[PDB]
RNA sequence: AGUAUGGGAGAGGAUGGUAGAAUUCCAGGUGUAGCGGUGAAAUGCGUAGAGAUCUGGAGGAAUACCGAUGGCGAAGGCAGCCAUCUGGCCUAAUACUGACGCUGAGGUACGAAAGCAUGGGGAGCAAACAGGAUUAGAUACCCUGGUAGUCCAUGCCGUAAACGAUGUCUACUAGCCGUUGGGGCCUUUGAGGCUUUAGUGGCGCAGCUAACGCGAUAAGUAGACCGCCUGGGGAGUACGGUC
């Protein structure tokens, strides 16, 4: 299993559903096997430039350890989830647990 | 640029400041560059000449 | 008929001509003038004087709508870009701000070939 | 230098949003490359604007 | 991509002495393993000529080592080729 | 000369996805005379409404700034961002094999752009071509349009001022100044100063050279192997053969 850092932007109207989606994603990693090192919710933020005419979005960041399956499964979930508007996945070496800037 | 103007700012001085800001930005040179397509070999030669001139300038300053 | 208090001015300055269009906010047009149209139809279209005359006539025409404060957006190269704002100030518009909006491609389409003159 | 350090990323960005050259700012080659990568990541994630 | 455990198992199988990692047997075994591993990659990417050059280099090095071993001792060479399942 | 184990830098290669700027085209809003182009013009576009500005949509191609005698690759050549597969290089110590090496006739692999065959795609640019100008003439240079092509998949083609106009490998021969990736040592005010290694640049002693110049990245001093030349044209041509 490798280490991945995932940042997701979520449409504001579905901001109340963020807790369910993050819970389901975490449950998938745990049931597969995985290891979840970080999970931060930055909250609503004004975007530097509009995306799809949206000017504010909800930011959620997560650092996990998983395998290729768990991975491609998560990317296709993000692909077919309408609430998620833009995602960034960066591979990392070793896990990061320290609190990151912009936490709240 | 976005040169916001003070209540008593004269138009001429405002235009001078706007020209200074545009010169700092360098948009005009970028606009000029794209007027005609320049070939990669010519661009590489131009950059080589620029580097050669820069190094000579540095040596002259050090001297 | 329509009355508006604030508006925008767009200066399309090129190497052959200068267009000055005074619009309201949201981009609906109110007046427009051209250096070549305002006489001076020749190589002098690109001279600063023609741009100044065009700006003067455009401002005088737009004064009918009761515009006192203007925002200036200038596009592209060409002599006469500076003359437009000077003419607007002379005719009496209070310029809130002046900004440049010239497009910059990030290495997109291929430009035409070099002239051999 | 990471993509989440918006303050230090801004310290190396002009008013127009362009990345300042190393020759002017005074940084080293590795730091300059890392910081350019971070700025591109932040631009994509919309923490900082591409232009203007 | 073969792992450290796999490489260690190969070295354990073909070691002639404790801490022996530079013998022709071990070198040829490792080269054969990695050559077999890369075959899967090279069907999925038929136009990776840049990596195919490294593959050819591996093959050439294996051939040189086998020739040296055969020249210096025939019994070891025959046993090695029999164990590794290589024609020549 | 090669192997195992820890770290490091990189536009090295292949497959897929994704983001911003801009051009073009298509609808709608405001609005009415020019727009465009050159040395000057004219062809062309526009009152069945152009150009200018705003909103929305379609599609192709390339990735501003960073950017750098910077980086990587055998050469050709490689630039936004993310994932997957994958080659080489550098660097410290220990531990292994024990000459396992250099070069290389035939042969074989790769090999810019243009061009060729099948299928797709086509925004911008543009051989051919058409029109407007200049000129004594214009089959051109300038201007307005514009097809193949430039793009994608699968193959062929074997060519370039494919250049450092400098074949590969090894050892030795004053110094000074930059820069990229590592190792080691010393100061402190947290960044600096010394060394060494592998690249990449500027001077320069000796030596070499017809001269210009090269000069530890040799064109110096020596060794191993290969390719090539023997006045200018005819001529990289004809005949024969191979592809
Ligand atoms: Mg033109
Ligand atoms: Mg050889
Ligand atoms: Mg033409
Ligand atoms: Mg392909
Ligand atoms: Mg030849
Ligand atoms: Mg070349
Ligand atoms: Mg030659
Ligand atoms: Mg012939």
């Amino acid at each position: 299993m490798r280490h991945y850092e995932i940042v997701l932007l979520v449409h504001p109207d579905q901001s109340d559903q963020v807790v369910g989606m993050v819970e389901r994603y975490i449950s998938q990693i745990k049931e597969a096997d995985g290891q979840i090192h970080r999970l931060e919710d930055w909250g609503r933020r004004q975007l530097a430039y509009p995306i799809n005419k949206i000017h504010k979005a909800h930011y959620i960041l997560m650092n996990v350890e998983c395998g290729q399956s768990t991975l491609d499964e998560l990317e296709e979930l993000f692909r077919y989830n309408d609430a998620i508007i833009r995602n960034l996945i960066i591979r990392r070496e070793h896990a990061i647990t320290e609190e990151s800037l912009l936490a709240k | 640029p976005q040169v916001k103007l003070k209540e008593g700012e004269p138009v001429d001085v405002a235009i001078r400041r706007f020209k200074r800001s545009c010169e700092k930005a360098g948009v005009l040179a970028d606009v000029r560059k794209r007027e005609f397509y320049e070939k990669p070999t010519q661009e590489r030669k131009r950059k080589k000449a620029a580097a050669v001139k820069r190094y000579q300038k540095k040596l002259a300053r050090e001297s | 008929t329509r009355t508006v208090s604030e508006g925008v001015a767009h200066i399309h300055a090129s190497f052959n001509n200068t267009i000055v269009t005074i619009t309201d906010r949201q981009g609906n047009a109110l007046a427009w003038a051209t250096s070549g149209g305002q006489g001076f139809r020749g190589s002098r279209k690109s001279t600063p004087f023609a741009a100044q005359v065009a700006a003067e006539v455009a401002g005088k025409a737009a004064l009918d709508y009761g515009l006192k404060n203007l925002d200036v957006l200038v596009k592209g190269p060409g002599p006469g870009r500076e003359s437009a704002v000077r003419a607007l100030g002379a005719v009496g518009y209070k310029i809130n701000s002046i900004t440049d909006v010239t497009p910059i491609p990030h290495n997109g389409c291929r430009p035409p070939k070099k002239r051999r003159v | 230098i990471d993509y989440k350090d918006i303050d230090t990323l801004k310290q190396y960005i002009t008013e127009n949003g362009k990345i300042v050259p190393s020759r002017i700012t005074g940084t080293k080659a590795r730091y300059q490359r890392q910081l350019a990568l971070a700025i591109k990541q932040a631009r994509y994630l919309s923490l900082i604007p591409y232009t203007d | 991509a073969l792992t450290n455990a796999d490489r260690a198992e190969i070295i354990a199988k073909f070691a002639r002495a404790e801490n022996d990692t530079g013998s022709p047997e071990v070198q040829v075994a490792l080269l054969t393993a990695q050559i077999n591993d890369l075959q899967g990659h090279f069907k999925a990417h038929k136009h990776d000529h840049h990596s195919r050059r490294g593959l050819i280099r591996m093959v050439n090095q294996r051939r040189k080592l086998l020739d040296y071993l055969n020249g210096k001792d025939h019994e070891r060479y025959t046993a090695l080729i029999g164990a590794l399942g290589l024609r020549r």
